[PDB]
Parts: C-alpha cells; sequence; structure tokens
RNA sequence: UGGCGCCCGAACAGGGACUUGA
C-alpha cells in the first residue's frame, strides 16, 4: 500500500506559476511526459486541480538526453513536517571527513513507489505553451515525484534494504541520499573508489534501481578567511581602507581593533601621503592578521534554523560565498572560481552540494543578480535535480571586499 | 455527450442564498421569456423544492450574477492568462476563423452541482450547461474544448488550432479547396460533440477585428488611433491617450511615453485639466508624426532567425524592433521602466534586452539575436567592474548615433597630486535642516547650510560641495555608504536633481576617486568634517 | 459582476544603509 501524506494543518497545496519555456525546452517537456504518461508515472489532469508548481527542463552532467525538473519547494515547504519529522533521514557527520564522495543519480528508482491517492493533486504541473496558443497541458503524478522531499522519505525503507548487502560487505562506506541523488563517500584510492561505486551502480541494478556534481573530494575542502593587505608602504588611503576592513570585521571577531591604525589617520591627510606604521600600530596589525587567520570561535551549526548563502561577486571570474545562519557567524566562507550567469549557477550548485555534504541541508541563497534575469537564464546551465531556495538582493559596495 | 468537470464548493460552504434583485415589473416578462427558451433547449431545468439555493440574476438577456457563488467554490487553474500576440502567429497560406456560437452553453455542468446555480425568478430553475460569469466555466469550457479538439488535432497536425475564449483561429498550408475541406470537417467534428460553428456564407473573413489588432492574411496591426485633438487635457484624457500609444507601441516604433505618464504624477481628480508641459506637448507631436502613416507588422517565420534591434532615443527611452527579415519586423516596442532611483544607460539596456528576452520567450519561445547600440568593449568593461551577474546573450553591435556608453569612471586608486574632500553632511529630524560640508588637506574648508534636508541628501550635498569646489581631479572621502554606492553605481540619470548635479560635475571632472571610512572612528578629516557640519545638528 | 495591460495611492510584512534620544 501507499504511504498517507498529509500537508502541514491548515495550510494549502502550491499554486505557483510556471515560468515561460522556450520552444526546445517545452518539446522536450512534451515528449518525456509522453512518455511517462504511457508508461503510467503521471496521469492529464482537468481544471478542477487549482494546484501546480513550474516544472523545467534541463540537460544534466556529461548528457545529452533531456530531463524534467519540478520545482517542488512550494510543496517541499507544505510537507516540512511529514517529510522532517516523521520520515527524516539522518546525515551522518562523516561525509565530510572522507577522502573522495560520488553523488550517484537514484530519482529514478522513486517512479516505482506509487504516490498516496488523495496527495497527487499537490504534485500537479503545466507544460506550458508558446505564445499562449493552446492551453498548458496539465499532468499529475501517479509515483513519488522526483524533486519532492517526501519521494526520499517514503522510499528509504526500501533504499536501506537494497543498500544492507552492500553496507554490510564494506562498513566503511558512507552512504547518504538528500532528496534524489546518493552521496557516497569513502577513504579509499579514486581508483578503488571508482571500483566500489561501479560495484554499488551493480548494486542498484539487480535491486532494480537505475542509475546513470559527481565526484567530491571533501576531505581537500578549506574555508577562504579574511586576508589583510601585505605592504611594504602604507598610504593614507591603505590604512584607512584597511582601518574600514577591520571595523567591519569586528563585527565577526571580537578580538579585532583598530585603535593604533586609525592613531595614525590624526589629522587632515592626502590619500597618497606614506604613513610609516608605528611600533604600536604595526603589532596592533600582526594581532589583527593573526586573528583573523583562524576561524571564528562560537560558531556552531544549529539544525533548528535555516541556512543562508550570500555570494559576492569578486569580478575575472571569482565569486566569494559564505553560508551562515545568524549574521555575522559564517559556518562556512569559500571562494569559487570558474557569463556571469553561468558562473552564479555553477557557485549556486557547487555550494548548495557543499551544504548537502557537511550539514545534509541545503541553504537559502541571496543571489547577487537582477531577479527577471536569474528566472530566465538559470534554467539554461542548470545540472542538479534539485532547486535550492534563493532570494535576490543589492550587495552592499563594501560588502564585496571579503577578498 | 461532452463530459462533465466534477466541481465542488469550498471545504465546509454551502450554494449562497441571495434575493432577487428589484426588477420584478418590466424584465420580468424578457427573464420569463429567456428561461423558457433555455428549458426548451434544454440548458435550463426546474427544481423548485428540492433546491434551497438562490442567486442574484438581473437582465434583452439575462445576466445572471454568481458573484457570491464564485467565492463559495473550490479555486481552479486558469493556464490563458494572457492572449496570443499576432507577431507569434504562424505565417499560415490560408486561415479560417470559426467562432463558437453558445460557447459555454454547449458545455454540460457537473450534475452535483446543478443545485447551487439555482435560478429562481417571480419558478425555481437551475443551469445543465456552464452558466456565463461563473468562475469554473471559463477553465472547464476550455478544458473541454481542449479534449474535443485533440482527436483532431492529432488527426491533422498540418492543420494548427489557437483557442482563444470563443474563437477558433484554424491556419493551414494547405490550398483553399483543401483547407476549406479540413475546416468542414473540423465544423463537423465539432457539431458530433454539440459545438455548433457557421458555414461557408456564416464564416467571417479578415482582417479579423481581434483583442485590438487587425489580422491580415500575410500581415497583422492594430485599429486605426486616432488621438483626440484637444487643447484642454484632463487626467482621465492624458491615461485614454497614453493607453492608446501603448498600444500603438507594439507595432509604431518611436514610441515616447515618459511626459505623458510623469503627467499622472499626483493627479487625483478623474477631470483635473492638466497643463501640458512643452515636452509633453513635444512628445505628442511626434507621436501624432509617427502614426501618421500606417504601420504592419508580419507573422512569425520559424525557418528564419529571430532579430531584435534596440535603439537609444535619450531620457531613459528604449524601443526595439524585433524582425526576421530587413524593414520587416514581427512587432516592436518600447522600454522606459526606471528600475531604482538611480541607474545608467548600460544597465537600462540590460534591462530593456532581459525585457525583450522574455517577451520573446513568451511569444517565441526562442530568445532573439540582440543589435545593440553598445561598443563590446564599453559591456566588458561595465560587467566586469559591475558587482551584480549581468549578462545579455548573443548580441551584435550597431553603429547607431545614440551609442550607449559611460561618461564618466571612478578611479581604482586615490590620484597622485590631486586634492582630498573629506565630505560629511548632519541633518536634523526634528528641524529638518542640516549642513552639508567639506575639509581639504590643502587646509580649505567650507560649510553650506541646507533646508528640509535629510540625512542622505546632507550627504549627497556635501559631495556635490566638494566636486564643485575640486579642481579637475579630486579624492573624495565620504563615511555614507549611501552615497558612496550611488556613486559607484556610475548612474547617467536620476530621479533626483541632486544626484543629477553629482553626475554632471562628476562627468565635468577628468578623474575622481571615491573612498569610504567609517563614521565616528576619529579617521582623520572626518571626524574635522563632521565636527564642522554637526553644530546646528548634534 | 470577473480577468487581463498600464498608472496613481495606502497598509502590510520582510531584505538593507543612516540620525537622534533613552
Ligand atoms: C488569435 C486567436 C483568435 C483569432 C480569431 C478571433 C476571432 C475573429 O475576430 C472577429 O472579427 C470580427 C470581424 O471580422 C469581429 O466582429 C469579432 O468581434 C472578432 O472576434
Ligand atoms: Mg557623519
Amino acid at each position: 500500500e501507499t504511504v498517507p501524506v498529509k500537508l502541514k494543518p491548515g495550510m494549502d497545496g502550491p499554486k505557483v506559476k510556471q515560468w515561460p519555456l522556450t520552444e526546445e525546452k517545452i518539446k522536450a517537456l512534451v515528449e518525456i511526459c509522453t512518455e511517462m504518461e504511457k508508461e503510467g508515472k503521471i496521469s492529464k489532469i482537468g481544471p478542477e486541480n487549482p494546484y501546480n508548481t513550474p516544472v523545467f527542463a534541463i540537460k544534466k552532467k556529461d548528457s545529452t538526453k533531456w530531463r524534467k525538473l519540478v520545482d517542488f519547494r512550494e510543496l517541499n515547504k507544505r510537507t516540512q513536517d511529514f517529510w522532517e519529522v516523521q520520515l527524516g533521514i539522518p546525515h551522518p557527520a562523516g561525509l565530510k571527513k572522507k577522502k573522495s564522495v560520488t553523488v550517484l543519480d537514484v530519482g529514478d528508482a522513486y517512479f516505482s513507489v506509487p504516490l498516496d491517492e488523495d496527495f497527487r493533486k499537490y504534485t500537479a504541473f503545466t507544460i506550458p505553451s508558446i505564445n499562449n496558443e493552446t492551453p498548458g497541458i496539465r499532468y499529475q503524478y501517479n509515483v513519488l515525484p522526483q524533486g519532492w522531499k517526501g519521494s526520499p522519505a517514503i522510499f528509504q525503507s526500501s533504499m536501506t534494504k537494497i543498500l544492507e548487502p552492500f553496507k554490510k560487505q564494506n562498513p566503511d562506506i558512507v552512504i547518504y541520499q538528500y532528496m534524489d541523488d546518493l552521496y557516497v563517500g569513502s577513504d579509499l584510492e579514486i581508483g578503488q573508489h571508482r571500483t566500489k561505486i561501479e560495484e554499488l551502480r551493480q548494486h542498484l541494478l539487480r535491486w532494480g534501481l537505475t542509475t546513470p556534481g559527481y565526484e567530491l573530494h571533501p576531505d581537500k575542502w578549506t574555508v577562504q578567511p579574511i586576508v589583510l593587505p601585505e605592504k611594504d608602504s602604507w598610504t593614507v588611503n591603505d590604512i584607512q581602507k584597511l582601518v574600514g576592513k577591520l571595523n567591519w570585521a569586528s563585527q565577526i571577531y571580537p578580538g579585532i581593533k583598530v585603535r593604533q591604525l586609525s592613531k595614525l589617520l590624526r589629522g587632515t591627510k592626502a590619500l597618497t601621503e606614506v604613513i610609516p606604521l608605528t611600533e604600536e600600530a604595526e603589532l596592533e596589525l600582526a594581532e589583527n592578521r593573526e586573528i583573523l587567520k583562524e576561524p571564528v570561535h562560537g560558531v556552531y551549526y544549529d539544525p533548528s534554523k535555516d541556512l543562508i548563502a550570500e555570494i559576492q561577486k569578486q569580478g575575472q571570474g571569482q565569486w566569494t560565498y559564505q553560508i551562515y545562519q545568524e549574521p555575522f557567524k559564517n559556518l562556512k566562507t569559500g571562494k569559487y572560481a570558474r557569463n556571469d550567469v553561468k558562473q552564479l549557477t555553477e557557485a549556486v550548485q557547487k555550494i548548495t552540494t557543499e551544504s548537502i555534504v557537511i550539514w545534509g541541508k541545503t541553504p537559502k541563497f541571496k543571489l547577487p543578480i537582477q531577479k527577471e534575469t536569474w528566472e530566465t537564464w538559470w534554467t539554461e546551465y542548470w545540472q542538479a535535480t534539485w532547486i535550492p531556495e534563493w532570494e535576490f538582493v543589492n550587495t552592499p559596495p563594501l560588502v564585496k571586499l571579503w577578498y | 455527450p461532452i463530459e462533465t468537470v466534477p466541481v465542488k464548493l469550498k471545504p465546509g460552504m454551502d450554494g449562497p442564498k441571495v434575493k432577487q434583485w428589484p426588477l420584478t415589473e418590466e424584465k420580468i416578462k424578457a427573464l420569463v421569456e429567456i428561461c423558457t427558451e433555455m428549458e426548451k433547449e434544454g440548458k435550463i431545468s426546474k427544481i423548485g423544492p428540492e433546491n434551497p439555493y438562490n442567486t442574484p440574476v438581473f437582465a434583452w438577456r439575462k445576466l445572471v450574477d454568481f458573484r457570491e457563488l464564485n467565492k463559495r467554490t473550490q479555486d481552479f487553474w486558469e493556464v490563458q492568462l494572457g492572449i496570443p500576440h499576432p507577431a507569434g502567429l504562424k505565417k499560415k497560406k490560408s486561415v479560417t476563423v470559426l467562432d463558437v456560437g453558445d460557447a459555454y452553453f454547449s458545455v454540460p455542468l457537473d450534475e452535483d452541482f446543478r443545485k447551487y446555480t439555482a435560478f429562481t425568478i417571480p419558478i425555481r430553475y437551475q443551469y445543465n450547461v456552464l452558466p456565463q460569469g461563473w468562475k469554473g466555466s471559463p477553465a472547464i469550457f476550455q478544458s473541454s474544448m481542449t479534449k474535443i479538439l485533440e482527436p483532431f488535432k492529432k488527426q491533422n497536425p498540418d492543420i494548427v488550432i489557437y483557442q482563444y475564449m470563443d474563437d477558433l483561429y484554424v491556419g493551414s498550408d494547405l490550398e483553399i479547396g483543401q483547407h476549406r475541406t479540413k475546416i468542414e470537417e473540423l465544423r463537423q467534428h465539432l457539431l458530433r460533440w454539440g459545438l455548433t460553428t457557421p458555414d461557408k456564407k456564416h464564416q467571417k473573413e479578415p482582417p479579423f477585428l481581434w483583442m485590438g489588432y487587425e489580422l491580415h492574411p500575410d500581415k497583422w496591426t492594430v485599429q486605426p488611433i486616432v488621438l483626440p485633438e484637444k487643447d484642454s487635457w484632463t487626467v482621465n484624457d492624458i491615461c485614454k491617450l497614453v493607453g492608446k500609444l501603448n498600444w500603438a507601441s507594439q507595432i509604431y516604433p518611436g514610441i515616447k511615453v515618459r511626459q505623458l505618464s510623469k503627467l499622472l504624477r499626483g493627479t487625483k481628480a478623474l477631470t483635473e485639466v492638466i497643463p501640458l508641459t512643452e515636452e509633453a506637448e513635444l512628445e505628442l507631436a511626434e507621436n501624432r508624426e509617427i502614426l501618421k502613416e500606417p504601420v504592419h507588422g508580419v507573422y512569425y517565420d520559424p525557418s528564419k532567425d529571430l532579430i531584435a534591434e534596440i535603439q537609444k532615443q535619450g531620457q531613459g527611452q528604449w524601443t526595439y524592433q524585433i524582425y526576421q527579415e530587413p524593414f520587416k519586423n514581427l512587432k516592436t516596442g518600447k522600454y522606459a521602466r526606471m528600475r531604482g532611483a538611480h541607474t545608467n544607460d548600460v544597465k537600462q539596456l540590460t534591462e530593456a534586452v532581459q525585457k525583450i528576452t522574455t517577451e520573446s520567450i513568451v511569444i517565441w519561445g526562442k530568445t532573439p539575436k540582440f543589435k545593440l547600440p553598445i561598443q563590446k568593449e564599453t559591456w566588458e568593461t561595465w560587467w566586469t567592474e559591475y558587482w551584480q551577474a549581468t549578462w545579455i546573450p548573443e548580441w551584435e553591435f550597431v553603429n547607431t548615433p545614440p551609442l550607449v556608453k559611460l561618461w564618466y569612471q571612478l578611479e581604482k586608486e586615490p590620484i597622485v597630486g590631486a586634492e582630498t574632500f573629506y565630505v560629511d553632511g548632519a541633518a536634523n529630524r526634528e528641524t529638518k535642516l542640516g549642513k552639508a560640508g567639506y575639509v581639504t588637506n590643502k587646509g580649505r574648508q567650507k560649510v553650506v547650510p541646507l533646508t528640509n534636508t535629510t540625512n542622505q541628501k546632507t550627504q549627497l550635498q556635501a559631495i556635490y560641495l566638494a566636486l564643485q569646489d575640486s579642481g579637475l581631479e579630486v579624492n573624495i572621502v565620504t563615511d555614507s555608504q549611501y552615497a558612496l554606492g550611488i556613486i559607484q553605481a556610475q548612474p547617467d540619470k536620476s530621479e533626483s536633481e541632486l544626484v543629477n548635479q553629482i553626475i554632471e560635475q562628476l562627468i565635468k571632472k577628468e578623474k575622481v576617486y571615491l573612498a569610504w571610512v567609517p563614521a565616528h572612528k576619529g579617521i582623520g578629516g572626518n571626524e574635522q568634517v563632521d565636527k564642522l557640519v554637526s553644530a546646528g545638528i548634534r
């Protein structure tokens, strides 16, 4: 039998409007949805279904075939209770300590489990049409949809049975699926890790489960600490830029002081005037430098609170990001190095993958991009089977001074 | 024989009970005759005792009102929020338009939901078909007609059918005779489901006066836009004019609407005569000259490539033409939106490009090739030096006079041998007056009293004062993140006169370095200028 | 009486930058 699913009390299913899609994406969606309907995975619905979740088409990594990407973010929010409390998937704290972490895709196995009859209504999506020529094609899921956070919650009972022989045969390999992927971490040589991943793929194929950003190395992940300029000659402009940077950083590191550095900017001086740092000023600068290299002390992950990711466009293809739950409490600060939209999409996907590997939870992204440009072009470079919750903000001019 | 859509009331709710409107003497006879006619047609049935509901009906036709029932019924998901654009229609050799007589009345209504549509007159009738004006009638009719057309659409891939509210746009690349045969086949198929359509000598020929457009066999346009040539202009007249020439802007190029819309700022009465500004009069004359000659659009050709060319016409105004062959453009348009209080030409061009991209994807499902009046070097500089993830798709430079460029750039490092200006501004919230001033490493000072000003305005005034009082090269040090961000955005035009003065003075300056220092940290000259402008405010 | 496109106005919420007082 199916697993009954109920939305949060007093809350109604998603009614998110479908973003316009291109002709090729619409054709790909039409063909794949016709195939799915023939296979019974989805069914056509009438107008009596007020719920809708936007559906996009993407091309997965190293693949030319199109893939459907239903944006179940609203449905995920509305099933939060169900899929987090009563069928939650524990996150292994040792996945981030593994030399290699490969990311398999196992969402095709969800289509073997029927969806709750009373919940299929909310898993409703529309394929748009060009120029509103014809009404959008409305579909509805008859099986556990990909991208819904309750699909892994319902399928984990089967997944544990599938993986039990594998895990017993080698208990040193950490497996963890978040929504549709299967993060497999091990401390083996990349050749041996690939061999064991092939063995796991054969194991999944034996148990019916199918499987085709992909290989991760959380062992070689380091934070991007704040670095002060290292100059032999200091100008008034340089010293006051340093003082501003340290004053901002003091909101993060209580031990940062600017007293002796600010004591150098005593009078009204030219920005190009060269000021030789005093003994006290040099010592305090050294102390600030030593305080800054180490990570902040007292910042701990709170599973109750949502993760927030801020990204700054540093220019020249370089991006800096910070992951935090409270302001000035960065859990992780890093840098992404390579088209601004493509680079931002790649940065967002990498940051989300790191967040999944570390805390098993995607963050909320404050994207330094105009909202229309992102909603227009993000699907042109997206390759993940999941979609993180994002908002669009205007990066302060002085916050781009993370490097 | 059309399969009905299962509909139900909202959870924990029952059909409305609304008394009849005040009409029982004159329109009563017409309503009774209409009800009897519908009952004979079978679309209306009589149920008196077992239908404890009612709706407010008021007529001649019978415009039954379902305002209460609309909010008592489970919501639907309408998809045709917009309307098809003629530019998006495919150029078909032969086109026929079929109107569906009695569109809703041919679609039955759910048996369980029939009672809730009680129809009582001073008798108790109930709808057997989709009621007019009901919230669920449009979606249900659209779904039923899609289901009906699916067997025909699949069996006739060549025939393209666009369904509007009650109109069938049937296009085919077949010869006139074959197209007529297919149209008769479609009419018979619809009649098999009870949807009656006109015959050969009942069909409407082109042009098709549809939704403000004039659809011709091989071109499209709008109905003639006869603007009112009057002397006085009320806010109602200005709104009507703006709407009329906004409709024309999609085909007529060069249409400007900024001064006319600006005339609608602060207006309260719908009849207040407006003193049409000289700029507004000139813009209206330009629009009249544009509208003097007819302009027609062409239909979409998927075999050709979709080109979009944008032109800058000043005052933050952009016009674009989307075409596939030169001098024959599918549709035109304008982008005059001012996103944010401050902007420059490059950001506005990026916003216009994004708007055109979304518009084209909506109409044609594909982004167009962009022909922009901006040099590749200018765009490279902007988007490399800009803090946003701005990006425009494949575009080509067009050497038109009004080229898009950046009128000034801020130095990345302090200017050697220039003068440093430490600018600050303090505003008294209570009195609303403040001060702005500057101090210089050379030893100069100046404080200019302000009035009816805020802290941000005082900071901007201080920066403007420093720019005025400095040579061609100036280092300006400010403690205001607000002004720093505004200036670093490199705006070209602004909604604030002070910011426009700052912009023009920056354009005058050959080199301008703008530094930021935290306030109240005792940083050299910042504290001095704060003490200067803090006497009357702090 | 309802939807769509545009414009004005208001209240909400939040995402930020500042002034003063306690
Ligand atoms: C684009 C999808 C709909 C196109 C067909 C619209 C119906 C045809 O247009 C019709 O033209 C007539 C005069 O010719 C007018 O009297 C009607 O009001 C109008 O509906
Ligand atoms: Mg100040």
